[PDB]
C-alpha cells in the first residue's frame, strides 16, 4: 500500500474499466492477467511519455511542457495525431 | 471510463528528472486522452489478435503479440 | 523518374550496408546471408524517413528551419548509451 | 575510418523525405546523420550476430535478425 502501488492498483482500475467496455462492445472477454499486463504497460508507457515530454519542452527552451510538447507523442501515428490534434482544439473551447 | 487527470499527473511528476518540470492544465487533459487511446488500443489489438487465433479470451500470449507494434506507434 | 531517384539511393544504401556488415562479418568472425543484408539495408531506408521527419519536426519545435545538433542527438535519446555515443560523437565536433 | 555513409548521399535521404521545401540541415547535424545511420546499421548487424550465436548458428541468417528487430527499433 505504498505511493506507487496506490498509483498502479489507481491505473488497473481504469484499465480494467477501458477493457469491460472494449469486451462488452466486441463480445469478447479479457483475462484477468491480461487486463493487469495492460495496466503494468501502461505504467511503464506513462515513463516513456513523461521523459519524452520533459525533453521536448525543455528542446523549447521551456519548463512548462505545452500542448505542443503532447501533440509531438502522438507524430508516429497520422490517425492518432489527428485524433489528438483535434481533441486538442476541443479543450482550447 | 476515463483517467483522473490527477492520477495522471502524479503519473508523469513521478518520472521528471528535473523537479522544476511542470505540465500546463491542457497539457493534463491532452496526456488523459492520451493514455485511454493507449489502453483501448492495446484492448481492441488484443481482441483482433485472439479473434485470428480463434481465441476463447484474450490471453497474455494473444496480447504479447501486439505488443510490439503498438509500442512503434506510440 | 521519382522511381529512378528513390531507387539510386535505396541501391547505394545497399552498398554501404554491405560494406558495414562485412566489417562486422570479419571483427566477429560471422558471415551474412545476402537476403539478411538485403533486409539491413530496407531497414536503413526506411529509418531514414524517420529520422528525417523527425528532425524537421524537432526544429520546428525550436522555431528554427534549419537542423541542428540538438535536434539528431534528440532522435538518440530512447537509449542511454546510444546517446552517450551520439553526444560524444557531437562534442568530437 | 573503413567504411561510412556519404555526406552526400544521407542528405538526399533527408531531403527525400521532408515536409517543408525550406528545411535544410546543419553540416554538423548532417555529419552527426553520417554518424548515426552508421551505429544503426552496425547495430543491427551486431546484434544479429550474437543471436546467432546465442543459437550455434554459422551466419546470420533473417531468422535471427528479426529477433533482435524490435528492441533495435525501440532504441533508435
Amino acid at each position: 500500500f505504498s505511493y506507487q502501488q496506490r498509483l498502479k492498483a489507481a491505473v488497473h482500475y481504469t484499465v480494467g474499466c477501458l477493457c469491460e467496455e472494449v469486451a462488452l462492445d466486441k463480445e469478447m472477454q479479457f483475462s484477468k492477467q491480461t487486463i493487469a499486463a495492460i495496466s503494468e504497460l501502461t505504467f511503464r508507457q506513462c515513463e516513456n511519455f513523461a521523459k519524452d515530454l520533459e525533453m521536448f519542452a525543455r528542446h523549447a527552451k521551456r519548463t512548462t511542457i505545452n500542448t505542443e510538447d503532447v501533440k509531438l507523442l502522438a507524430r508516429r501515428s497520422n490517425s492518432l495525431l489527428k485524433y489528438i490534434t483535434d481533441k486538442s482544439e476541443e479543450i482550447a473551447q | 471510463s476515463g483517467f483522473r487527470k490527477e492520477l495522471v499527473s502524479r503519473l508523469l511528476h513521478l518520472h521528471f528528472k528535473d523537479d522544476k518540470t511542470k505540465v500546463s492544465g491542457d497539457a493534463l487533459q491532452l496526456m488523459v486522452e492520451l493514455l485511454k487511446v493507449f489502453v483501448v488500443e492495446a484492448a481492441v489489438r488484443g481482441v483482433r489478435q485472439a479473434q485470428a487465433e480463434d481465441a476463447l479470451r484474450v490471453d497474455v500470449d494473444q496480447l504479447e503479440k501486439v505488443l510490439p507494434q503498438l509500442l512503434l506507434d506510440f
